[PDB]
This record gives structure tokens, sequence and C-alpha cells, in this order.
């Protein structure tokens, strides 16, 4: 009866996990009523991982929904999924963040963590045996970026034995609202680094590239965006969603994924990822080659850049298990020098019968890679060409940050850039 | 009659412990609901299958086993499985949040508040046993309970049961069979505690019982069904010579009597043969020579080592069906002129032999055929060592960056602990090859 | 594509061979640490076949069989064929030895002594696995103060014109499935005292003028019948065939020759080198017999399989 | 070759064969080892919270 507590804050964090409750709640069999219409008995084993169950056999999602500002979230209320989620949990303020990480962590969000704590003491009270938390937010704008961090510190004082996860969207100068966007990530990176056991990396500069280079979409929106995003998130909780030989939990996840505790930063991976060829199905010998490709990692890192801390990998469908590991261990046995050798079998493979809707068979990939500096390296060069000039600093001065905060920020980050590089050269 | 009390930890003792209270009752003809026909003295007696059942006024035997685990999944199977009716609630114990594969969380952090109960509850079967001999205990190697938890019970039982024995049944982490990747560490912190604890135990490589399954049985990936069906054939003929009338292994000081002339060096080698596919229905019955033979194949053993670049500190031989001893020493002579078989200078080179007429039983529907005559060697060869040596090198490739050593710090354990573990092994090891070199 | 790891680089045959290897585009070559290798060129001492044949997945191929040293340690050979009911019974072509540590001190000087006495040659040369060749039992236990003590071949075999003294290196390969393959090549390495290395052709050549016969039949069956005798006697001890992991091993034998034409065997070499002339062809062969019998890639032999059952 | 110690019954039959004749912690010092190791959990919590705090 090991429960989990969503929260999703902020307008990206909001749209994603809209996005993520209507998938899973599909391959659960949930309608979005909160009925159940499934017609496998694996669909609601472990469904008290996610959902609590309500009078009338009734499913409610395990959700907590917040935001500054009311916009998004009356959209998920309009959704396809709005009704399914519980009223109470909503919890919004009416001032926004205006994009700035200091509204969100110190003024204008200080005034709402609290009636957000209140929901979320609400939810852990009713649990059995509650995990710990998973946080869908971009790191890019003020709620989610701001707000989002200032909750994980807060729910890490209340909870200090609990595991927390969290879905961050990186932001990019190809995908971009304002240009502080990298002031905002670099601050909430050094809050990640502290206060999360396990950070799945989403970089919208990987998903636009997806979404132009090999789905071959010329203008992709948010939307476009979102639909990798999902797919992702189904893959990476099959496992904590579904029974089979590997019935998983977040703190054994985080046991065998993170040999080092600031070094818990994911690249995720997904395949197929094919654009509208929708029916030719793939062998299990292709899932594991493009599951490994670049191509369809979603951090914009590149793997041979680095070397693979430890590796998991699950594989959807009906298909040779047998074959799965044969081509799991010809990845291995073949490309083993980008796999550290200081610790022995970091790649495990999971099965799971059921595969996403509209596929006969998937592979997702959660990767520790030393590669993942490419990115913090990259936000941090984009963080350090505007703080040389001090550019657009005024904008948080005015919320009672100093320098010093900035100044202090960069270091840290640089530091684990460093502690990756440290480890690529062992 | 003296009592047995078995003990079973974290999932693969308890589904291992699952698979062999199933074939026992099959072998003494224990019905599901507990019920024996053939048992005339109702509600008694000290018969040899007493030493694992316990009786009831009406009629029920009742394992003399407790199921111990840090989460409620596993155990629960067995609270609906065909044999619940066999066992009482006291006896299944579970938590709530497991040992997250990390010793230090089942040793420490979250056995130091079941340890208690756990005692209790063994106690209150210790207190039906008229003659308690000791305990065998079933758990991994790898689990974070299997490992944590059974190193804290193992110095609990020697402080409350000081004269008992204490045997082992411990699987041995294989990468194929779904492992965690700080096994190693885990392994080897359990080993160092529980040492000194243990009389005698008994390793199984899941690597072994997985390559069995898939050459022998041909199963293409075989399931921890798989594994346990074969692991607890294996499990009974150890246990057999405990559970019916007979005069070699018949109380667990014999283990450690025939088995385990050095203290520290008490990790015997089982080999096991014939293992024939049930979907072989033209199956040619193997011969008391054939399956001796087969005895010394690195093929059949539960652990893949090398003998012949060893030495044997003792060896037992354990049939099972239509089998006499004239047959066994015609094979006994043919192996010696032509097998590598050395044995240490301070030992004497011999087989003790123990024959049971009663066949081999084989779950109904399972993956292996009922044959006419089987056998599991138990040899103490210093070769089993490669299994430690193999161990070791991991542990050290992971410490020597320290890598996931922050999650057992976490825990309240110190780094020292590593390092005082790692070097008990290096003695261990060194046992071995001043015993065998 | 095949990987393989080099743990041993003094090794001049298996640097050649690794050096063929990686020519074949079909090897890759790992970190001597890496796990994740089909084959291990090992190193000569402590190499770990404890740790072979786990990695799920690889069919791991080593080139050396654990065990072999028995046959190429002085005093394991001596001990192995006085104790050898399949040796010890015949052993026409191994010298008298005895193995003194610093026991058969007693059993050397009951021969020693029978030898003086009749007067018979009475010369003894010692040595470990530093030499002195003396005709008195003292000068030898003094010298060694674990040694064998073994007859010096008082009546050689001179190669003529020259007065001189030779031994034959003969290169025999063992494979995963225990055939026992012979180079056709071999090597003489003479005295020069009453380039030192005469090749087989030029041996036989001489033999024919010389003595009116052949090589082949006045010694090659002889280095034959001695090479399977000594390989034959271990083979269930080292044998591969039904283990988790696979050996290979070139060996290297040294044989002498008496001036009645008898070969005698001096020692084996587990570790041995090539000549100049002769590692590209015995290299290459090692690659087909050894290596890609196992591990195929994508025409009469250069060795001479020695049958058995 | 040698046969001894042959016992025999309806069950079974034993005997040794022969080829060659020959030439702890108390409860106090685990209730302490265990208690340490949950003080020094209680002292990295409590520097957690100390930091958190600040
Ligand atoms: N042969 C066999 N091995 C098993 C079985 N179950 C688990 N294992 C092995 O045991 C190791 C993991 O130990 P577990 O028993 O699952 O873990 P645990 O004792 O429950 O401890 P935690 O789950 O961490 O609290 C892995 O190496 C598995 O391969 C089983 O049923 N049969
Ligand atoms: N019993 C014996 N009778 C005569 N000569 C002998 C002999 N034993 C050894 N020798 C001489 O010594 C040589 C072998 O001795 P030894 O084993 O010490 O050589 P070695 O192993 O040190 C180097 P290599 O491996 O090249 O032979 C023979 O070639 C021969 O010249
Ligand atoms: C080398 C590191 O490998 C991992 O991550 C890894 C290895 C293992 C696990 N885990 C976590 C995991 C979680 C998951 O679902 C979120 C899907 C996975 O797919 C293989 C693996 C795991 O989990 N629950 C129980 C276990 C047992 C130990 C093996
Ligand atoms: N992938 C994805 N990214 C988004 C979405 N909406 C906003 N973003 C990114 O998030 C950043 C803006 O943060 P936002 O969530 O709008 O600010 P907030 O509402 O104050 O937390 C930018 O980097 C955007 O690219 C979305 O729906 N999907
Ligand atoms: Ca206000
Ligand atoms: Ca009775
Ligand atoms: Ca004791
Ligand atoms: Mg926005
Ligand atoms: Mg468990």
């Amino acid at each position: 009866m090991r429960e989990i507590v969503h929260i999703q804050a902020g307008q990206c964090g909001n749209q994603i996990g809209a996005k993520f409750w209507e998938v899973i709640s599909d391959e659960h069999g949930i309608d979005p009523t909160g009925s159940y219409h499934g017609d496998s008995d694996l669909q609601l084993e472990r469904i008290n991982v996610y959902y609590n169950e309500a009078t009338g056999n009734k499913y409610v999602p395990r959700a907590i929904l917040v935001d500054l500002e009311p916009g998004t979230m009356d959209s998920v209320r309009s959704g396809p999924f709005g009704q399914i989620f519980r009223p109470d949990n909503f919890v919004f303020g009416q001032s926004g963040a205006g994009n700035n990480w200091a509204k969100g962590h110190y003024t204008e969000g200080a005034e709402l963590v609290d009636s957000v704590l209140d929901v979320v003491r609400k939810e852990s009270e009713s649990c059995d045996c509650l995990q710990g938390f998973q946080l869908t937010h971009s790191l890019g704008g003020g709620t989610g970026s701001g707000m989002g961090t200032l909750l994980i510190s807060k729910i890490r004082e209340e909870y200090p034995d609990r595991i927390m996860n969290t879905f961050s969207v990186m932001p990019s100068p190809k995908v971009s609202d304002t240009v502080v966007e990298p002031y905002n990530a670099t601050l909430s990176v050094h809050q990640l680094v502290e206060n999360t056991d396990e950070t799945y990396c989403i970089d919208n500069e990987a998903l636009y590239d997806i979404c132009f280079r090999t789905l071959k979409l010329t203008t992709p929106t948010y939307g476009d965006l979102n639909h990798l995003v999902s797919a992702t998130m189904s893959g990476v909780t099959t496992c904590l969603r579904f029974p089979g030989q590997l019935n998983a939990d977040l703190r054994k996840l985080a046991v065998n994924m993170v040999p080092f505790p600031r070094l818990h930063f994911f690249m995720p991976g997904f395949a197929p990822l094919t654009s509208r060829q929708q029916y030719r199905a793939l062998t299990v010998p292709e899932l594991t080659q493009q599951m490994f490709d670049s191509k369809n990692m979603m951090a914009a890192c590149d793997p041979r850049h680095g070397r693979y801390l430890t590796v998991a990998a699950i594989f959807r469908g009906r298909m040779s298990m047998k074959e799965v590991d044969e081509q799991m261990l010809n990845v291995q046995n073949k490309n083993s020098s980008y796999f550290v050798e200081w610790i022995p079998n970091n790649v495990k493979t999971a099965v799971c019968d059921i595969p996403p809707r509209g596929l006969k068979m998937s592979a997702t990939f959660i990767g520790n890679s030393t590669a993942i500096q490419e990115l913090f390296k990259r936000i941090s060069e984009q963080f350090t060409a505007m703080f040389r000039r001090k550019a657009f600093l005024h904008w948080y001065t005015g919320e009672g940050m100093d320098e010093m905060e900035f100044t202090e920020a960069e270091s840290n980050m640089n530091d684990l850039v460093s502690e990756y590089q440290q480890y690529q050269d062992a | 009659m003296r009592e047995c009390i078995s003990i079973h930890v974290g999932q693969a003792g308890v589904q291992i412990g699952n698979a062999c209270w199933e074939l026992y009752c099959l072998e003494h003809g224990i019905q599901p609901d507990g019920q024996m026909p053939s048992d005339k003295t109702i509600g008694g007696g000290d018969d040899s299958f007493n030493t694992f059942f316990s009786e009831t006024g009406a009629g029920k035997h009742v394992p003399r086993a407790v199921f111990v685990d840090l989460e409620p999944t596993v155990i629960d199977e067995v609270r609906t499985g065909t044999y619940r009716q066999l066992f009482h609630p006291e006896q299944l114990i579970t938590g709530k949040e497991d040992a997250a594969n990390n010793y230090a969380r089942g040793h420490y952090t979250i056995g130091k508040e079941i340890i208690d109960l756990v005692l209790d509850r063994i106690r209150k079967l210790a207190d039906q046993c008229t003659g308690l001999q000791g305990f065998l205990v079933f758990h991994s190697f790898g689990g974070g309970t299997g490992s944590g938890f059974t190193s804290l019970l193992m110095e609990r039982l020697s402080v409350d049961y000081g004269k008992k024995s204490k045997l082992e049944f411990s699987i041995y982490p294989a990468p194929q069979v779904s492992t965690a990747v700080v096994e190693p560490y885990n392994s080897i912190l359990t080993t160092h505690t529980t040492l000194e604890h243990s009389d005698c135990a008994f390793m199984v490589d899941n690597e072994a019982i997985y390559d069995i399954c898939r050459r022998n049985l041909d199963i293409e990936r075989p399931t921890y069904t798989n594994l346990n069906r074969l692991i607890s054939q294996i499990v009974s003929s150890i246990t057999a010579s405990l559970r019916f009338d007979g005069a070699l292994n018949v109380d667990l000081t014999e283990f450690q009597t025939n088995l385990v002339p050095y203290p520290r060096i008490h990790f015997p080698l089982a080999t096991y043969a014939p293992v024939i596919s049930a979907e072989k229905a033209y199956h040619e019955q193997l011969s008391v020579a054939e399956i001796t033979n087969a005895c010394f194949e690195p093929a059949n053993q539960m652990v893949k080592c090398d003998p012949r670049h060893g030495k044997y500190m003792a060896c037992c031989l354990l049939y099972r069906g239509d089998v006499v001893p004239k047959d066994v020493n015609a094979a006994i002579a043919t192996i010696k002129t032509k097998r590598s078989i050395q044995f240490v200078d301070w030992c004497p080179t011999g087989f003790k032999v123990g024959i049971n007429y009663q066949p081999p039983t084989v779950v109904p529907g399972g993956d292996l055929a009922k044959v006419q005559r089987a056998v599991c060697m138990l040899s103490n060869t210093t070769a089993i060592a490669e299994a430690w040596a193999r161990l070791d090198h991991k542990f050290d490739l992971m410490y020597a960056k320290r890598a996931f050593v922050h999650w057992y710090v976490g825990e309240g354990m110190e780094e020292g602990e590593f390092s005082e573990a790692r070097e008990d092994m290096a003695a261990l090891e060194k046992d071995y090859e001043e015993v065998g070199v | 594509m095949y990987t393989f790891v080099v743990r041993d680089e003094n090794s001049s045959v298996y640097a050649e061979v690794s050096r063929l290897l990686l020519a074949t585009g079909q090897w890759k070559r790992l970190r001597k640490d890496n796990p994740r290798f089909n084959l291990m060129l090992g190193e000569r001492n402590r190499l770990p076949f404890g740790r072979l044949g786990h990695e799920p997945g690889l069919v791991q191929l080593v080139n050396y069989y654990r065990g072999a040293d028995k046959l190429c340690r002085k005093a394991s050979l001596v001990k192995l064929i006085k104790t050898s009911p399949e040796l010890s019974e015949s052993c026409t072509w191994f010298p008298e030895s005895y193995v003194i540590y610093p026991d058969e001190r007693e059993v050397f000087l009951a021969a020693y002594n029978r030898r003086r006495e009749g007067r018979e040659g009475n010369v003894w040369i010692a040595k470990s696995s530093g030499i002195l060749i003396s005709s008195e039992a003292s000068e030898l236990l003094d010298f060694i103060d674990v040694h064998v003590i073994q007859k010096y071949l008082e009546k050689p075999l001179l190669l003529e014109p020259g007065h001189r003294k030779f031994d034959i290196r003969s290169w025999v390969l063992v494979d995963h499935l225990y055939n026992i393959y012979l180079y056709r090549e071999g090597v003489l390495r003479t005295s020069s005292e009453p380039g030192n290395e005469m090749f087989f052709e030029e041996f036989n050549q001489y033999l024919m003028d010389a003595l009116n016969t052949t090589l082949e039949n006045s010694i090659l069956l002889q280095i034959k019948h001695i090479i399977r005798s000594c390989l034959m006697c271990i083979e269930p001890a080292i044998s591969t065939k039904h283990l988790h992991y696979q050996s290979f091993q070139l060996f290297g034998f040294d044989f002498m020759v008496d001036e009645e034409l008898k070969v005698w065997l001096i020692e084996v070499n587990g570790a041995p080198a090539c000549a100049q002339k002769l590692y590209a062809e015995l290299c290459q062969g090692i690659v087909d017999v050894a290596i890609s019998s196992v591990f195929p890639l994508a025409p009469t032999s250069i060795f001479i399989k020695l049958h058995h059952h | 070759m040698e046969v001894i110690e042959l016992n025999k019954c309806t069950s079974g039959q034993s005997f040794e064969v022969i080829l060659k004749p020959p030439s702890d912690p108390s409860l106090e010092e685990i209730q302490k080892k265990l208690e340490a190791a949950e003080e020094r959990r209680k002292y990295q919590e409590a520097e957690l919270l100390k930091h958190l705090a600040e």
C-alpha cells in the first residue's frame, strides 16, 4: 500500500501533469468520471499507488494542483479529465509570478505555500504507507520553479524520511518565453541538487529537436512537446503502477540509480518515436537500438560524450523476454566503454505485459549519465552571459534578493558540473 | 524426537520456504488442510516427521515455521495460497516498509523495530518443543531484509538459544536473476556479521539454478517458481534425514560433525542429479553409477566452481529411490580411478552415504520428471571460495569509489563496518587458501 | 564484433595474436579490467580462473589451461611422471630424476652409489623452475644447499661438421576440445661449441645424408608419442569440456637426442616464445584453430593433429 | 575400500566407505551498537533540520 502523492505547479507543471493523468487513467481503464471500465486485473492491482478510492468504486487521483494564477488550472478543470481531480486539491492564487523565481520562492509564493501544505498533509494523513512525492514543473518560469522548489524544501522538512521525485522541464532558447529563464533554472537546480532524490531532466531543447528532426514537425507546439513528455512519464512509472517480475517503488529506484547523493539527475528515453508508419510493428532489436540512441533522449545530451553510471530499461508489451535479455546484453557488451567499470552490472531490465495506448510494444530508458553535465553547462553559460553585466537583475533585487544569492547559485552549479566531470574520468 | 524450527526471511526465503513446505506435505502425505490420514496417533506423537510438524487435537499438522518479511505482499501469498490452512496467523509476520535493498535498513533502522516481535513468535514455537535442536534459516544474500535482518536475528538467536544449532540456506546473488546493484555490499555485510553465528550454511548461486533450468528442463526464461521448485528438491534431500527414519545426519549437530571440521569453513558445496524435464516422456532412467558420476560435474553443482582445483574436507552422499549399498561402492570405486578427488592430509578419504528408499517426490504439474533414484552430494571443498573471490572483487570495485555508501551511512551504519566486513572476507579467503593449497 | 583483453604485455606470441585479431576488423580490444570480454589473453601468474564464465550472455575463452603448471614446473613434472600409473610404468623417454628439497635424497644416493660402484656414467645435472653439472653427489646437494637432480645425457647426438650439441623445440597447441596440434615447424638450438638455430628442413637433409634416415622416422615419431603421453595424462584434470569457461594453451616441448637416435623429454614450457621466422605462421594458426573455432569470422594445415581417444 | 557403520531400517540404509586414512556478543553489547546507529541517524536529521531552519 505504498501511496505516492502527486503535485503539479505552474503552467508547464499543470499542463504536463494533466496530460500524465489522462494517459495513465486510460491505461488503468479509469474514465473521466472516475469509474473503472478496464478488462484486466493488472489494471487495479497497484492502482492504489496513484489513485484514492472514493465511495461507489470511484477512483480519485492523489494529485494536488498548484498555481499562483488561475488561468491554466481553469483549463485543467475544463479539460477532458478535469472532473476527475478532487476539487479541494485545487490551490491557486490570483497574482501570478511573472516568470520570476523570486516571486514564487520568496514573495507571492510564500503567501500560498501553507495552504498547499495543508492539502498535502490531508492526503498523506490518509496513506497506509507513503512512498514519497512526485512533482511536475518547469525550471524557467516563476511558480513551478520558484514556488515549486519552495514546496520541496518545506515538504522535506515535514517528511524528511520520504522520497522526493520530480519531472523538471529545462528551458532552452529554442523554446523560450522570456530571457530570464537561465536565471530561474540556475536558482532551481541548486534546490534540486539538495532536496530531491530523483529528477527526470526533461529538456525542452531535446523535445523540440525530436519533433522537428525526427517526427518531421515544422512548427512544434507545446502540445507536441507534451505528447513526448506524457509518453515518457507513462514509461518511467510503469514499474510503479503495474505488477510484474519487478514491482518497483521510489526508494528502490533511488538506491539502484543514485551512487552519489548529488548526482541524481536522470536522462529519460523512449522508443518508438514514429511520425504519422504507426502500424508497422517494431522488433526487440529495433527497440533496443533506438532506446539507447541519443535521438530518443529527452535531455539533449550526447551519451557518447560521457559515461553511464547506472541504467534502467523498461520494455512494455508481449515480446520474447529471452530476446529482450539478448539485445540488452548485446548493447552493453558492444559499447562497454560507455559504462563505468567500477559499478558491476549497472544495467537493469524490466518487462511489463501491458503496452501504452496505440503501440504494440515500447521501451523506456532511464539513464544516469555523466553527459548530463552538458545540460548544466549550457544553462551555466547562458546564465553567465547575462550575469556578467547584471542584466535583468532588477526584477529580482526588487523582490528582496541580492546579487550574492546569484553568485552562490552559479558557483553551486559549476561545482555540480565539476563533480560529474570527476566520475567521467574515474 | 527433537524439533527443528524453520525461519524464512525476506522474499527469497519466504517463497523458497513456501516451495519446501508444499514438498514436505507431499512427501509426508499431509493435505493442504493439515490433515494426515496415515498418522494414527491423533493429536501427538514422537515420530520423525514431528521434527517439522506439530499436531493439534483436531489432527492438523502445523509446520514449525515462522515467516518474516518487512513488507506484506509476499507473505500475503502464503495467507491465500493452497496451504493457507497449514499455518496460523502468529507464524506470519510482516511489516509496512521493506529495506529497499539496503542491509543497513534491514539490520538497524527497520530491523530494530520488529526484532522483539519475531523473537516472541519464535519463543511460542520453542515452548512447544520437548527438545529443540536449533533453527533452519532461509534468506537471500542480496536483499535488504534477507541480509540485514537475518544477521540481526542470528545474533539474537545466539543469545536466546546459545546451545542450539543454526543452519543456513542462502541465495547467492546472480545478475541474470533480478538483482540490485548493491547486492555485493549486502552479501559481504551479512556474511561478516553472521559468520560466527551459523554452524553450517548451504549457498545456492541463482546463476547455477538458472542454467540447470535452461539446459536440463528446457526452460527459456526460468522464473522464481521454476527456480524454487528445483531448490526445494535439493533442500528436501538435505533435510530428509531429519524428517524420516535413518542414521545419517539425524540431528543438526551431525551436519557440523560430518561436513565442517573448521568452524569458519562451514559452506559445503551441493551437487544434485538427475534433473530430467517433465516434458520428456521418454526418459532413460539413470543408474547409480551415472548419477553418482554426475555429482562431480560442475554443471550440476549449486555453485559453479571447479572442485578439481581444491581439496575436500568431507563428502556426504544422500540417495533417494532404488539404490542399494552395493551399487554405490561399485560407482565410487570407478569414479575414484577417473576423477580428481584430493582430500586434505588431515582428513580421511571417504564418503558418508545415506539411502532413503522413497524416490524423490515431484510437485504434480511441475517441470521435474519423476525418477527412480536421485542423489545429493554435500562436499566441503575449498573450490567454493571461488564464489567468495567473485563477490569480494565486485565489492572492491564499487567501494574503491564509495559508490552507494551514502545510503548505508544514512541509516546509522558507519563506513568502517564496510572495511571490517571486507577484511573478515579477506581472512576467510586466506583460510581456504591455507587449507587447499 | 568479438571482444578480447590483453593482460600479459610481455607475451611476444600473443602480442602478435592480438595484432592479427584487430587486423580482421571483427575483434575489438578492451581495457585490461573490462569483464565483458569474449577472449582473455591472461597473465602468467595468478590468472583469475575463478572469475571466468560468470558473465551472462558471453562465451568466454582464455589462453591458458588451469592446472597445466603440473606439467610445466620441473619438480611437478617429475612427481607427475613418477606417480602417474599411465606414465611411471614406462618413462623410457624421461631421464632418471629426483626431487630434492633444500624428499628423495636417499633414493638419489642409492642409484648414485650404484653408478660409481659399477664405474658407469655418473654425471647428474641439477636445476629448478642457476644450474650446476657435476659427477660428485656432494657438489650437487651443496649447490642446492626446491630443485631436481637429473641424469646428464653423456652420449648426445652431435651434428657434424662441428661436434655440436643441440636440442629440439616443438610447439604444441591444445584447443578447447583438447585436440593436440603439433606445429609442423620446429627449431634446433646448436651449441656451436665442441646462427645456432637449425630448422627441420636442414636437419632432415642432414639426417638423410649423414645417417641415412629421416627426421620423421628417427625422431619425430618419439616426439609425437611423448607429447601425446604427457597431455593425455592430465586431460581429466584440466579439460574444460563441461566447464563454464573454455581454455586453450600453446606449449613448448624441449627434447634431447642421444647418439642412438633416441628422444628424451627435457622440459615443458607453458609460456613459450617462437622462432622469429615462424612467429607469423604459428600465430595465424593460433587464430585459426584455437580462437576462430569458438568465435568464427565472416588449405593445408600447418599442424599435425595427434589423434587420441 | 572399507564399509563401516552400516545401519538398516524400513525407510532406508546408511554407511560409511573409507578409501585412504589421513596422514558471542551479549544482548547489552548488541543493544549498544543498535542504539549507537540510531544516535547517528538522529544527529544527521537534526543537522538537516538545523540547515532547513537557516
Ligand atoms: N532463488 C530465488 N531467489 C530469489 C527469490 N526472490 C528473490 N531472490 C533473489 O534475492 C535477491 C533479493 O533479495 P530479496 O529476498 O528479494 O529482498 P528482501 O529479502 O525481501 O529484502 P528487501 O526487499 O530489500 O526488503 C535477488 O538477488 C534475487 O535474485 C526467489 O524466490 N527464489
Ligand atoms: N638431462 C639432461 N641431459 C643433458 N642435457 C640436459 C639435460 N637437462 C637439461 N640439459 C641441457 O639444458 C637444456 C635444458 O635445460 P633448462 O630447462 O634449464 O633450459 P631452460 O628451461 O633454463 C631455457 P629453455 O626453456 O630455452 O630450455 C637442454 O637443451 C640441454 O642443453
Ligand atoms: C542499475 C539501476 O537499476 C534500477 O533502476 C533498478 C534495479 C533494481 C530496481 N531498480 C529500480 C527500477 C525501477 C523501475 O520503475 C520505476 C524500473 C526499473 O527497470 C529496470 C528499475 C528495483 O526496483 N524495484 C525493485 C528493484 C530490485 C532491485 C533491482
Ligand atoms: N514542455 C513544456 N514546457 C512548457 C510548457 N509551458 C511552459 N513551458 C516551459 O516552461 C517555461 C516557462 O515556465 P512556466 O511554467 O510557464 O512558468 P510558471 O507558470 O510561473 O511556473 C519555459 O521554459 C517554457 O518553455 C508546456 O506545456 N510544455
Ligand atoms: Ca499579497
Ligand atoms: Ca501423530
Ligand atoms: Ca553458536
Ligand atoms: Mg507561462
Ligand atoms: Mg522484499
